[PDB]
């Protein structure tokens, strides 16, 4: 109302960081859904090789 | 409209279409990708478990009021 | 600084007007870090880690987070050490000793900036805290003579522990997991008998705590899986190969066919302990250690159920639960208790299977099942659920409880203030320090809310000297009421550590006026 005045803004900032970080991740993985979504292939740094459909293994 | 989307369709017009059609009666019509529109879902005969769609809400929710109760970040050894 | 040099490179040295400026800076930076995770809305922190692997947990416990953060002030150490100390004692109050520790420091180096001497200081801080801890105790409710009134307490104790917690969400249900885990004990604060199990998978309501025990073990093959009333025999011994004969004696024959014979008795050896063993009459079977493929088919034959390796742990909690005793040599099967329970089978959570006790006899321990989406859930859920079942324990050991929500800080903070009216000299000065840094634990929580915390404060300022002495603050509202009708309750015990502790850790960093270091060891690893 008056008063009340919030002199950290670290709160406001980590808060939307991870708005961010968390919605690029859902921005990543939106194309493999559906009955015409498509794989990935995911190559280890061992040099590994999957293709995969599967959201929890990408 | 993710579904709408990777078939190659109109999002925008899609979604206006079904949130009419389940507005005015039927709640069964869904995107037809074999048909390229709006039609009655359970003569395509595509179905999935009840617990599918009940499980995947409640542990979303169960997250999100998680991530707001987090206010600061530090590093330790 | 003298021309001459007394100290080897790499040591230091500070004195007065740079040593305590050090001492002070760590204090209140440890302080403010807390402040955050305090009272029924304050948030919590991440940790993550550059040197362990990176390993990441979110928790609102101000212990837990101080013993992750690498501090290095000489000061701030002293801090830490406490709360640690303060969490193995009660289990609960680590957020507010820090704080309140904190505050004695920030209002301590004010004082010194007027020019009174440090030991005036701690002169007139023990008078303070001598008056407050008195009129605590004179605030006391002692209940325990009616059943129904303490049941009552317990509930109320446990509903303000999970307040601040995740477990905030479902308080409801979570109050009374905790409350009848403690009522099963019979008094005896063996917190080890209780047995948190958390797997993932589901909500978090979905946890629950279980009528008998579970058991997250496997059966042997080709045995009943399942058996109404049984005898339950409890045991320590060796069953694999248990032919280690203590001696150092060997084998020597001039033939084949006496080997043959030595190794068909080593059979007859093993055959004839299961024999013994049958003997009393049960029908299933419990070792700490493995059990070889050819006993199992011994009592495969014998229709018993045999379970393997449940280590120290996992036989002592069955020993409670049945009653039975941990037996060896079965040698007389007069001697030797056997435990019952009404069906034994086996069960499916999430994916895995465990052993089911039902209908035990005594029970006098249990099992909780956690539930949850995210592995950062389920680690805060047990550890929340740790402090709950401490001070619930504690309060049965002494069953004296003292009213909280500012209700408690706000009554010792007047008696000082009383005290510091009589007493001449600069002691007098040092005393209404002490109530300072007292009010400034209700202010703290009020900040965090939002509301007007010095406007709230100056109520229940007034409304303690005027003898409403059981006044407090109302988080739901953002304003004033009664704790006997509200029901925010903490306990004796738990207050009176809070306040001892923090006082003293203020003395003895207060003291120090010399600050010196050894030249640190270098870094050359294996
Ligand atoms: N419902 C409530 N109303 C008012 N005060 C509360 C309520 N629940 C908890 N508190 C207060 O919050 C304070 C801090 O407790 P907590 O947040 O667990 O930190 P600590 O680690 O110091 O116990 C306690 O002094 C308690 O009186
Ligand atoms: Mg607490």
């Amino acid at each position: 109302g008056k008063g009340a005045y919030q002199d950290r803004d670290k709160p406001a900032q980590i808060r939307f960081s991870n708005i961010s970080a968390a919605k690029a991740v859902a921005d990543a993985i939106r194309t493999s859904l559906g009955p015409k979504g498509m794989d990935k292939m995911i190559q280890d740094g061992k040099g590994d090789v999957t293709i995969t459909n599967d959201g929890a293994t990408i | 409209s993710t579904l709408a989307e990777n078939a190659g369709l109109n999002p925008i017009s899609t979604v206006t279409e079904l949130r009419n059609r389940h507005a005015q009666g039927e709640k069964t019509a869904g995107i037809n990708v074999r048909k390229g529109g709006i039609s009655n879902i359970l003569e395509e005969l595509v179905v999935q478990p009840l617990l599918v769609s009940v499980s995947a809400l409640t542990l979303a929710t169960e997250t999100v009021r998680s991530i707001l109760k987090i206010d600061d970040v530090v590093n330790t050894r | 600084l003298a021309p001459v040099n007394i100290f080897k490179a790499g040591a230091d040295e500070e004195r007065a007007e740079t040593a305590r400026l050090t001492s002070f800076i760590g204090a209140i930076a440890i302080g403010d870090l807390v402040k955050s995770t305090l009272g029924p809305k304050g948030m919590d922190k991440i940790l993550l880690s550059s040197g362990r692997d990176a390993s990441l947990m979110v928790t609102n416990d101000g212990a837990t987070i101080l013993k992750n953060i690498g501090v290095d002030n000489p000061a701030a150490k002293v801090l830490v050490d406490m709360s640690r100390v303060q969490d193995d004692e009660v289990g609960d109050g680590t957020t507010s000793v820090t704080v309140l520790a904190a505050e004695l420091l920030r209002e301590a180096e004010s004082l010194i900036a007027k020019k009174i001497h440090p030991q005036t200081i701690i002169a007139g801080w023990r008078e303070a805290t001598k008056a407050a801890r008195e009129a605590l105790l004179s605030s006391a409710v002692d209940h325990g003579s009616d059943e129904v009134k303490f049941r009552q307490d317990l509930m109320n104790i446990a509903g303000t522990t999970l307040s601040s917690k995740l477990l905030t969400h479902h308080k409801d249900h979570f109050t009374k997991l905790a409350v009848e885990a403690v009522l099963r004990l019979k008094g005896s604060g063996n917190l080890e008998a209780i047995h948190i199990i958390k797997k993932l998978g589901g909500s978090l309501a979905d946890s629950y705590l279980d009528e008998g025990f579970l058991l997250d073990k496997k059966i042997g093959v080709n045995q009943p899986k399942r058996i109404e009333n049984a005898k339950i025999l409890i045991a320590n011994t060796g069953m694999d190969t248990d032919k280690i004969k203590i001696f150092g004696s060997r084998v020597r024959v001039d033939s084949t066919a006496k080997v043959a014979e030595i190794e068909h008795a080593e059979k007859e050896k093993m055959k004839e302990k299961v024999e013994r063993i049958l003997k009393h009459g049960i029908n299933c079977f419990i070792n700490r250690q493995l059990i070889y493929n050819y006993p199992e088919q011994l009592f495969g034959a014998a229709g018993v159920m045999a379970i393997e390796h449940a280590d120290f742990a996992g036989v002592e909690r069955l020993a409670l639960v049945t009653g039975g005793e941990i037996a060896s040599t079965f040698d007389h099967p007069e001697l030797v208790k056997l435990g019952s329970c009404k069906l034994i089978e086996e069960v499916m959570i999430g994916e895995d299977k465990l052993i089911h006790f039902s209908g035990v006899a005594l029970g006098e321990a249990c099992t909780i099942v956690l539930r949850g989406a995210t592995q950062q859930i389920l680690d805060e859920a047990e550890r929340s659920l740790h402090d709950a079942l401490c001070v619930l324990a504690q309060t049965v050991k002494d069953s004296r409880t003292v009213y909280g929500g500012g209700c408690s800080e706000m009554l010792m903070a007047h008696a000082v203030t009383q005290l510091a009216n009589r007493t001449p000299g600069k002691e007098a000065v040092a005393m209404e320090s002490y109530a300072k840094a007292l009010r400034m634990l209700p202010t703290i929580i009020a900040d965090n809310a939002g509301y007007d915390s010095a406007d709230l404060v100056a109520q229940l300022r007034a409304a303690h000297s005027e003898g409403n002495t059981t006044a407090g603050l109302d988080m739901r509202e953002g304003t004033i009421g009664d704790m006997a009708i509200l029901g925010i309750t903490e306990s004796f015990q738990v207050k009176r550590q809070v306040l001892l502790s923090a006082a003293e850790a203020a003395e003895v960093i207060l003291r120090v006026d010399n600050i010196i270091k050894a030249a640190p060891r270098k870094r050359v690893p294996d």
